[PDB]
């Protein structure tokens, strides 16, 4: 048969090209959003531990519900699909954690020997106790939120194999715990606070040993 | 690399032998007694209209009966130039004009019906034509489609590109006695100029139905 | 100690960068690292990269639920198996596994997945078919593709045998690739499970039919299994929002 | 880790960039694309531009209100027809549709449109005659302008006569083209439906007039359909108010 | 009622702008009819490019992403409030090209919406209906207060 | 028909189970086999795991990288009589292509133990 | 005065710099000094840098608690002494000072306190006998290592015989040197007083193991010393929270 | 995609530029223009400067 001419993966009609799927996984999205109010934090609280995010580049299990419907009916973004084909992976993450009504600082470190023990985040108090506040020399970043309420941070792969698992279930599978907390005394608000954690693909990124998809299910059924 | 290439991986299939020759369509008469500013002659989705203008008596278009129109029943996307040339019959003792302008998939606009006044058809590609001199007129359509190509046939409403007008600058004026006419006769030619069919399939694989007309 | 002066420049300020951009660009950040340079993990040649080239995915075959035929050359002149030609599969064409009052769970091969996940796409699709049968039978297949007709219910084996068109012979071989090109109006299709347009108001840029023209040693039934995989020439466009999810969890909540 | 000690600039916060700025210039955006560079729609030569080079669209021909002379050479030495020579036609010189408590829908000429988008303008103006006669008739017509009156009320066919004219023999065409300069005392010339003063307290820089100087076997009435555009050497200033806008709605709320 | 992460408006983007509705409460459409850039748009049939927006969003306080969609038909001439946005464009989508902007930094957006299409033009003076450069998402990001007035 | 592929790691990702159907099979590296012709058919599985070596011995779980699978793609099927059979015998033959051991110890300095099966 | 016009830039506002860069980058900083360039302090060769290249401290060897051998030959192919070989030596090979109610010192070797400081770790470990005999004495010593059992319940002088060993021949000198290698499955090995897992869930990647194969003149007690130092091509990974802390206080406050 | 870090570098944000200057500077500013570089009113020799010496 014939063949198509060729528009250079979209270069010739639009402006740009679109040959990689590791280009559509550079594009921020959802990786976890969720409140923390005051008494579901903890007790003794002067620089302490608010979330331990795990860090997966197939994003977490999503859990949808009625009171925040970007995971029931979009499911879980491009980042999550493109990552269940792939069996191995070896690079970092790019996060985006915006912190709303909050009002004096963030401090946010990465333990990268820690194993992946959870699928979900754990909220304040449960927080382990030797991840419960800062600790001294871990790679951290804080950021006064009234100057700018945007964290922008790249957590590296630091971690001793010759891979990182996707689509897991020592195990020293990934890029371990993310941590965000409060620097100080402050008034935790009602109706608590929010906190919004994007994120995407590094440039020193890759996806590995391509095996199959699993099966997936439609958005068109939803409702 | 231009971008009819790029819609179609099939290369054209041209037959100038039967298509490129002037074709005759309609003949149109405009009378003295209804003829004034802004009369419409003829209001025409073009090339839709020239290239069904032949029908059945259940008046459905047939592609098979003109030689000229045998590969628009084979293919289902085509494009290609055009020509619209019209003769109107010169009487000496009366005295009048017509304009013919085509609006590039006019029908789809939401200002339809206010562009036909023949103040805004002098600002379309348009020519003119008298009664005396100035008989025939050529317009030229080249091929300007949302689309690279053009659908032959139904599932809405193949080959509509644009809309044909031919309207009456100076009304049709005659002299006050008898021996003047009541009407003239005016006659359309249209022929193609680079005509390329592709996606080449049977007939009776798609349907023509019986033609909508413009408001 | 000496005064500088320089005008003061006008500066727009604002609370992050682009939250579009993935290629092309550089892009600023703190990263939690020791080392304050530009500084990536390393790499020996076995973990290394574009193992993500998007041609590289959709060429790989996904199967389509297999289809079979019963009782030979069976039924004279008859229409096996059809579907529309466009990068994501029909949902009746797709392996499935249905759970009561959860979503239902498509094996969708390769291409339909990338074809998931943006908004345009163009080029030719290939079939690969394959035979359970043994030499023993024999019968006729007519697959011919139509290009713009979207819906089955015109097409029978005397319309069918006026389009582009190979008649393969049953018994040369069990693996037989067909390829439908791209014959189209439009430089870019749009998909049929995201936008734009109304999920079954769609129109396919082609249909592939599969058309006909008994021992007692030899099995009956002969079963047919479809494979499709992108063409050489096949590409897709903008970024959208997928039409598909991960089944980790196939939980719901209707409205 | 070398401490850097640099002096901090003073710099101004502002919260966008000029609303005003057409060409020129560079700005500043977040574009919503995949690519972070400098990016554009594709074209070819077809798609391809500049069809909107001022010159390009003032030079097309608007027809203006059609008038026509009835039982000939009839009256002697009269005036036909005549009007302020300036970009936008007077109100009374263009075709209307009005309707009843709407605005009044004028089918102003290419060159009117135009320049309702500016504050000045400068430059012969192209008149385009179309006589609606037959060669049987025959008349005399003297069209004339006059460079600094505004108002008709004091010229008359021997008072004409001694202006810039051509007589034009009505018989030689039927499209006659009449250019009629720019002499002024000034370099741009304000519109007459803008600003800036008053209305009707408008001077055109100059008047246009057509003077003159009966079968029965011939139409009695010819008919002159007279067209304007811009002329060659015609530009235009600066961007103002649009005096004009479109009829998609010709609702409208009085005071 | 359930709002979240949940769009504001669903404004089709027009080179000729929308359909004016001339009315008492906000007089720039009712004297001024529409501005400079409908008027140069109808007198042309077709257009290939992209728009330039600024969104000046007053009387928010905490974020405001908005996202293009380009490959959605164009249904109305109108932009739709609310709650009354499709039920599939009523949320912040995946993998769309989107922008979001904290309030208090700064309360202008200045975005550039690309020229995604399919067609060889877009149609200016409309009335699949591919015909232009789908609609552009305005949204809140969390729980706010949205205020009287 | 069958179908044999390859899944490295597999016992362990969170999706283990919905990736036997045969469908998605046929995107790991597989082949096809007939009672026909197409009898042989040699797959080809490099080393591709976690960590540059494998455990040879316990203490859990040594020399698992992967799962194999031999699936039917085209069911058995048989002519209606009593000449036909009623199952067919297929063999598996494997080989080490790059074999490298280190950390060489004794033998009775670890033990195995009773092998766990795959759900 | 000419107006300057240049578009403003777009800039992201932020609190501070970097708060985890140690190397490889400049860092703005407002300097407390009369001098407002790139300033340091004075020096001469004398007080004179890189003493804390990692190499030249976890050099010196570090002092483990000293065990001692009783009544020799003694005790017939037996299992003097042993531990699992990384870089923090097991909290009961260290010489300790318990004080009730505060914490536990230990004089951890220059090895371990380096190794509390870091992540990941990989290379050989060398250790440092010194006998406390004199020449009338004689034995001898199988010391072996074996790289992948972590617990000494299973090993015996006939299952160590058939590992990397030297034999000890007990005179030839006081200090003997026994370099243990890295042989892993892995390239860098975690701490096991840090992170990750479980403190006694714990495999070191190799077990060191001391086996044996009575005068009145000379003291029936010979007490051995051993000392242990990283290798030539150890190196340690990450910056992690400190295993350990000054004793300076070694007060604490249990839940 | 490449990251870039860079230090942030230290800024003075003031409200205006430099009431008093007269010569020998460029400043900044917003004009409401079309053109957008280094624009000035035309001139022949008749509309010609420096009458205030």
């Amino acid at each position: 048969t014939p063949l198509l001419p060729t528009t250079n993966d979209g270069r010739v009609t639009f402006g740009e090209a679109f040959n990689d799927l590791k280009d559509l996984a550079r594009r921020y999205q959802l990786y976890w959003e969720g409140t923390i109010l005051e008494g579901n934090l903890r007790a003794i609280r002067r620089n302490s531990a608010l979330v331990q995010l795990p860090l997966y580049p197939h994003g977490l299990r999503i859990q949808p519900d009625v009171n925040n419907p970007i995971w029931n009916i979009m499911r879980d973004g491009h980042i999550p699909v493109i990552s269940s084909g792939f069996r191995y992976f070896r690079g970092g993450l790019r996060l985006r954690i915006v912190v709303e009504g909050l009002n004096s600082c963030v401090w946010v470190q990465h333990h990268p020997d820690r194993p992946s023990i959870f699928s979900r985040p754990i909220i304040g108090r449960y927080i382990a106790a030797k991840d419960a506040y800062r600790n001294h020399a871990y790679a951290a970043y804080v950021q006064n939120m009234s100057v700018n309420r945007t964290i922008e941070v790249e957590v590296p792969f630091y971690q001793p194999g010759l891979y990182g698992m996707l689509n897991a279930s020592l195990r020293f599978t990934g890029l371990g715990d993310l941590l965000i907390g409060i620097e100080g005394e402050q008034p935790i608000p009602k109706e608590g606070i929010e906190i919004s954690v994007y994120y995407s693909i590094a440039d020193d990124f890759s996806f590995n040993i391509f095996c199959g998809f699993p099966p997936m299910v439609y958005c068109d059924e939803t409702y | 690399p231009t971008w009819d290439r790029l819609a179609s991986s099939e290369v054209s299939d041209e037959y100038p032998m039967l298509t490129d020759r002037w074709l005759f369509w309609k003949s149109v008469k405009w009378e003295v007694n209804d003829s004034a500013f802004g009369k419409m002659l003829v209001q025409e989705k073009f090339p839709q209209s020239w290239v069904q203008m032949d029908v059945n008596v259940n008046n459905i278009p047939r592609y098979t009966n003109i030689p000229n129109f045998i590969p628009f029943n084979i293919h289902q996307y085509m494009r290609a130039d055009f020509e619209v040339k019209i003769y109107v019959n010169p009487n000496d003792f009366v005295s009048g004009w017509l304009i013919m302008a085509f609006l590039y998939q006019g029908s789809e606009m939401f200002d339809y019906k206010l562009r036909r006044n023949p103040a805004a058809l002098m600002q379309m590609p348009h020519v003119l034509v008298n009664v005396g001199a100035a008989n025939e007129a050529t317009l030229k359509i080249p091929y300007r489609y949302v689309r690279p190509f053009m659908r032959c046939k139904d599932i809405t409403e193949p080959l509509n590109m644009g809309v044909l007008f031919v309207e009456v600058l100076i009304p049709f004026r005659t002299s006050a006695a008898s021996s003047a006419p009541k009407s003239l006769d005016v006659s359309l030619f249209v022929k193609m100029t680079n005509a390329k069919f592709t996606g080449m399939v049977d007939g009776s694989i798609a349907l023509l139905s019986k033609p909508i007309a413009l408001p | 100690n000496p005064p500088d002066p320089t005008p003061a420049k006008f500066f727009v300020p604002i609370p992050s960068h682009s939250w579009a951009h993935g290629t092309n660009t550089s892009e600023p950040t703190n990263t939690l690292r020791l080392d304050g340079g530009v500084v990536g993990v390393g790499r020996s040649d076995d973990i290394g990269t574009s193992d993500t080239a998007i041609s590289g995915i959709i060429g790989v075959y996904g199967l389509l639920k297999p289809f079979d035929w019963n009782a030979g050359r069976n039924v004279g002149g008859h229409l096996l198996w059809s579907m529309p030609v466009h990068p994501q599969v029909d949902k009746d064409q797709v392996i499935q596994v249905m759970t009561q009052s959860k979503l239902t769970q498509y094996y969708l091969p390769p291409i339909s997945v990338v074809s998931s996940l943006y908004a345009y796409t163009r080029g030719s699709i290939k079939y690969k078919f394959l035979f359970g049968n043994n030499p023993r039978h024999n019968a006729r297949l007519l697959v011919a593709y139509i290009p713009g007709i979207s819906s089955d219910n015109r097409l029978t084996l005397e319309r069918a045998r006026n389009s582009a068109h190979v008649v393969f012979s049953l018994n040369e071989v069990s693996e037989f690739v067909f390829t439908v090109p791209y014959i189209t109006d439009t430089m870019w299709w749009p998909r049929k499970y995201g936008g734009p347009q109304a999920a079954g108001e769609f129109v396919a840029p082609s249909y592939i039919c599969m058309f006909i023209l008994a021992m007692e040693s030899v099995p009956s039934i002969v079963t047919i299994v479809p494979m499709i995989a992108a063409g050489d020439d096949f590409e897709v466009a903008v970024p959208a929002q997928p039409a598909v999810g991960l089944s980790r969890n196939i939980d719901v909540i209707y409205p």
